[PDB]
């Protein structure tokens, strides 16, 4: 099902971010962002490539089909040949519309549950120090620059280094 | 002051199998199998078939002599055999490509 | 505000008999609808609450039922003490909650005639310049009795006051008093009185007189 | 066991003020919702107030907003309700109950109290007066109480050494604002020879004891 | 999989709820509620209709099929006609049934994520005013109105209104 | 879609815990844990069961299937022969493949759900004295005891015993 991010609680697309398909938006003391998340979207890259890889090698060449021919004696045979040709036929044109049909929703699903997921984990290593504010944004209590920026990307946010000084702050604000 | 959240319920009886479970009740359904049929044998857009009776193909076409009932027939839909149509060849021997005539038969 | 109305307003029944209570809606409650019985000076108790499923200690003789806009309570038998008042409350769209107005539920028996008795005032009542003369009805069934109160052969109103007793456990039988308070000035000024009784079980109404110091 | 006891009635001039609680024992008391339901003498019920289980929504009945307030306390166990700037109409017996389940359709009032009694009335306590109600020509024979406040009187007759046809009627509000009710005794008719009745009325809050013999 | 909703933290459905599948349930200082909302049941009508006439217009109609005749000499012609007549009428019968099954778990899963996210947006904009107490019910700490129902079910709270109000009451029941 | 919980916010599995799929590992005054949640991994293993065996009971046996034999004059009829052979073996083998391969990430998704809503069961439950502290664990405030375990496993958990002793000891972290 709808996992509620894309087109959901998060707002349209960003056109300015090229490098990849999930990334941040930071404004530091001193700049602007727009960075990609490379770890997510190699995965992504890995699981569709396989998807596109496994569809086509399902799928086995034909050699050679030629018709055949009957004089006015044989019309039994002759209709009996062009039933086994149309009934294939239809069968093999059923299953590639159906399987393009099936495929792409589970591939729209894949993208909508990775980027709930990169939100859950950005939520989870930021607990008490953020103030989310709505369509996927947080605000730092206390001062970040560009090494806990990247200290938020990789994963390594070493929250206790400044889980005193945001709570000062946010006792200021309360 | 509250608001809650929740979902339609009703009174349906009417079941549905799945993978993970049998006999689920589910609220609304539709239906995609036909088993009714009338007992009778209509015409195909306002053209009447054609009953050979307790007459065979053979009997038709040569003109066996108590087919005699359906010796103006020239139009029809389809063509009806029923399991009593017996009178076919009357002197004995062998249609010679009889299938084929059939087969050759149902195209005109 | 959805409002409920009972029917009937009093049901008279035998012992061992069933007995069918009606509450009504102005709008549609879907099942939420509770009873309840009280006795007389009592704490009210939770009978059948959502129109089908009885409380948790409640004897199965009693039956809910209805949806949409009419609901009745049903009574298998009874065994004397389940003579009581009985209530419907919905919870559908409150507030306000809403209770039904209630329906008493009497002993049936034979109808009898009442007995009338009158009582003249005491004279220290007219020292003090009260007039307080006392139309009496003892043993008596069923519960309406009607009242006439006479001066010199015309009706009076508004200087009246009445009261009723309970059913009793032996008789079954009702007794009402009624009372004419008033100064001195209208003891002292007429001399004929009379309070005349009009009941189911009197054949002819029945009237008993005084006259003024007698 | 659930039981809700309940106290702070009695007798308030017009105007005045009273703060009723109902102290709750045998469940746990900040996980269901609770209720007042007032009962006027001789009608049937009325729905008063209402407050939640979290305690952040009240709801009061249309005819008294403004004029009462309702709240809960934890640590006590105990409910109250604030009455201010009262009427003549609010004289009635209230009752603290429970609700049945914490949703919307709570589902009835499975546990109630057991009721306290106010009366809002402008009297003094006053002794009543009795008066001997004489047979002329017939069986019957009785006492008349009158003019008295405050609630309840008794009256036996022969110091309980007669229990027959006696019959005492419920009190009625007259139109001053006093008590009035009168008792009755049927006996045979001739029984005025030596036969000897005596009414013993008393009166608990006023605190008066009257001995009458009814004779022409 | 299950977004754990439908027979989840929520509790059994609203039989006295008619005009749709999803909905609201009140109750302000002068009324109950039971009121549908219109929006995201639109939606699910939308798919789940396009999804019905999809599964239609997949399988084709069958022209006319009658049956053959063959003497005592054709007996090898006659079991190759018995075993094509057969093999087709398995794959479909096949196709047909595990379709049906598949689209089953498909369509159960898109209700219950409906619900999930329809309880989310509910969440999200009521962030500090609500106290939630259980299968999907809120409390508004502040006082609310028919004005500020229908303001949280369109999907504009203006939060900022009461956000100081609100906090008092917290302060009072802390 | 991944619903985030295994291989995602929770790390690697247990090893030593034994008679389930799902559960618990607690640390009150006297012991260790390692006890399972006999509730759902039952309805997994009925789930599975049931889809295993609809699996098996779609696919029909096959009886008897004799090779033919042809002269040199019957070369064409030979080659039909061969030809629906072969069709309807090559149906058959993308059916088989095609639903292991689909039914696979069907089963993996629904382990992954079942953990994801047996975490957001014991969260709901223990709204306030709890303080979740990363990768599915929590640290009750007050204190707790192998009756409050049992209480917190079946779903019994009458949060309002503790939750003024619980408050205190918050007050006195803050
Ligand atoms: C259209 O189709 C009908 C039905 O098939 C044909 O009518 C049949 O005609 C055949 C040949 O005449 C009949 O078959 C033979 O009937 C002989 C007479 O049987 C008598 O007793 C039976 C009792 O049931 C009666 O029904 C019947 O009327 C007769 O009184 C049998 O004796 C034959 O049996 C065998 O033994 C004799 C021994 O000499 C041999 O000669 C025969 O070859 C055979 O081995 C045989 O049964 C058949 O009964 C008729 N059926 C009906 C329903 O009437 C029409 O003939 C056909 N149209 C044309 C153009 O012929
Ligand atoms: C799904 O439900 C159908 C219908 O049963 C209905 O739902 C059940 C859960 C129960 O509540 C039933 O009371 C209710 O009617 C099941 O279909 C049939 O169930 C019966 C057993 O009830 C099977 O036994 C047969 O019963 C008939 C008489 O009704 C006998 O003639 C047969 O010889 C045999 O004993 C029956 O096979 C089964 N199928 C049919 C078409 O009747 C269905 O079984 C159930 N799904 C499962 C779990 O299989
Ligand atoms: C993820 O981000 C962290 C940053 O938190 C990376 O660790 C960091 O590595 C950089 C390398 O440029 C360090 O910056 C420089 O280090 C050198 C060597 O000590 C020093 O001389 C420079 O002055 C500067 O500090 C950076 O300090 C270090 N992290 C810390 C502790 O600040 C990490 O490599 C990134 N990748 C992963 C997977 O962690
Ligand atoms: C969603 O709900 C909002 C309510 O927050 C709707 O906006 C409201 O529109 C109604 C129209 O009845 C307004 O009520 C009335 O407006 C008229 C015109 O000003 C006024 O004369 C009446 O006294 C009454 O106020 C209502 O005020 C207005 N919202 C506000 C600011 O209160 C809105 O239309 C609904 N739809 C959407 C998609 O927003
Ligand atoms: C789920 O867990 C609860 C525990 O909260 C279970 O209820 C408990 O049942 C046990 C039975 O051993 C009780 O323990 C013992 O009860 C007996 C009988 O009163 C007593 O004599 C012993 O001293 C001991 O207390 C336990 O007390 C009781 N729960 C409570 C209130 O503590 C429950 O059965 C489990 N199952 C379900 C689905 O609830
Ligand atoms: C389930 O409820 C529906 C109503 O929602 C019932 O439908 C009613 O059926 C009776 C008899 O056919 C009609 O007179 C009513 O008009 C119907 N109601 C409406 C509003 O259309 C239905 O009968 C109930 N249960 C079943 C399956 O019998």
């Amino acid at each position: 099902g709808l996992f509620g991010a894309i087109a959901g609680f998060i707002e349209g697309g960003w056109t300015g971010m090229i490098d990849g398909w999930y990334g941040y938006h930071h404004q530091n003391e001193q700049g602007s962002g727009y960075a990609a998340d490379q770890k997510s979207t190699q995965n992504a890259i890995d699981g569709i490539t396989s998807k596109v890889n496994s569809v086509i090698e399902k799928m086995n060449t034909q050699f050679t089909a030629v018709g055949k021919e009957f004089n006015n004696l044989e019309r039994r045979i002759e209709n009996l040949n062009k039933k086994v040709d149309d009934g294939f036929l239809d069968v093999w044109t059923y299953n590639a519309e159906l399987l393009v049909l099936l495929e792409n929703e589970r591939t729209l699903d894949f993208h909508d549950s990775n980027v709930r997921n990169l939100y859950e984990k950005v939520k989870s290593q930021l607990r008490n120090n953020a103030k989310e504010i709505g369509n996927g944004c947080f605000e730092f209590y206390h001062k970040c620059d560009d090494e806990c920026m990247e200290s938020v990307k990789n994963g390594t946010y070493d929250y206790p280094k400044y889980s005193e000084e945001s709570k000062l702050n946010r006792e200021e604000i309360d | 002051d509250t608001i809650c959240v929740g979902y339609h319920a009703n009174n349906s009886t009417d079941t549905v199998d799945t993978v993970l479970e049998k006999n689920v009740t589910v609220t609304h359904s539709v239906n995609l199998l036909e088993d009714s049929h009338n007992g009778k044998l209509c015409s195909l857009n306002g053209i009447a078939p054609l009953q050979l009776g307790k007459c065979n193909v053979a009997g038709w076409l040569l003109g066996n002599p108590e087919c005699d009932l359906l010796l103006t027939a020239n139009s029809w839909s389809y063509i009806i055999e029923t399991s009593n149509s017996e009178n076919g060849t009357c002197y004995p021997g062998e249609f010679i490509d009889y299938e084929e005539l059939r087969e050759q038969l149902s195209s005109v | 505000e959805v409002v409920m109305t009972q029917s009937p307003a009093t049901l008279s029944v035998s012992p061992g008999e069933g007995a069918t209570l009606s509450c009504r809606a102005s709008q549609s409650v879907n099942t939420n609808v509770a009873w309840y019985q009280q006795k007389p000076g009592q704490a009210p108790r939770l009978l059948i609450y959502g129109a089908s499923t009885r409380a948790t200690g409640i004897p199965a003789r009693f039956s809910g039922s209805g949806s949409g806009t009419e609901f009745t309570l049903t009574i298998s038998t009874l065994q004397s003490e389940d003579f009581a008042v009985y209530y419907c409350q919905q919870y559908s769209n409150w507030p306000p909650i809403t209770f039904g107005q209630g329906t008493r539920l009497e002993i049936k028996r034979t109808v009898a005639a009442p007995s009338v008795f009158i009582f003249p005032p005491s004279d220290e009542q007219l020292k003090s310049g009260t007039a307080s003369v006392v139309c009496l009805l003892n043993n008596f069934y069923p519960r309406e009795a009607k009242v006439q109160w006479k001066v010199d052969n015309a009706l009076q109103s508004g200087n009246s006051q009445e009261s009723v007793t309970e059913q009793d456990s032996k008789d079954s039988t009702y007794s009402l008093s009624s009372t004419l308070t008033l100064s001195k000035a209208d003891y002292e000024k007429h001399k004929v009185y009379a309070c005349e009784v009009t009941h189911q079980g009197l054949s002819s109404p029945v009237t008993k007189s005084f006259n003024r110091g007698e | 066991e659930v039981q809700l006891l309940e106290s702070g009635g009695g007798l308030v001039q017009p105007g005045g003020s009273l703060r009723l609680s109902c102290a709750a024992s045998g469940f746990t008391f900040s996980s269901y919702g609770m209720a007042w339901v007032r009962q006027a003498p001789g009608k049937g019920l009325e729905w008063v107030s209402f407050i939640s289980a979290t305690g952040l929504s009240t709801y009061f009945a249309d005819s008294v907003k403004g004029r009462f307030t309702i709240s809960r306390d934890t640590t006590k166990n105990t409910l109250y309700l604030q009455m201010n700037s009262l009427r003549a109409d609010d004289t009635a017996v209230y009752f603290c109950a429970r609700m049945r389940r914490t949703m919307i359709a709570f589902g009835g009032n499975d546990f109630w109290g057991q009721g306290t009694l106010v009366t809002v009335s402008s009297a003094s306590t006053k002794g009543p007066s009795v008066f001997p109600l004489a047979p002329s020509g017939t069986a019957a024979l009785g006492c008349l109480v009158k003019d008295y406040f405050p609630e309840p009187v008794t009256v036996s007759w022969n110091s309980g050494a007669l229990t027959s046809g006696v019959h005492t009627f419920p009190a009625v509000l007259q139109s001053s604002g006093l008590y009035s009710l009168s008792s009755v005794v049927t006996v045979p008719s001739s029984s005025l020879g030596t036969q000897t009745y005596i009414c013993n009325v008393n009166h608990k809050p006023s605190n008066t004891k009257v001995d009458k013999r009814v004779e022409p």
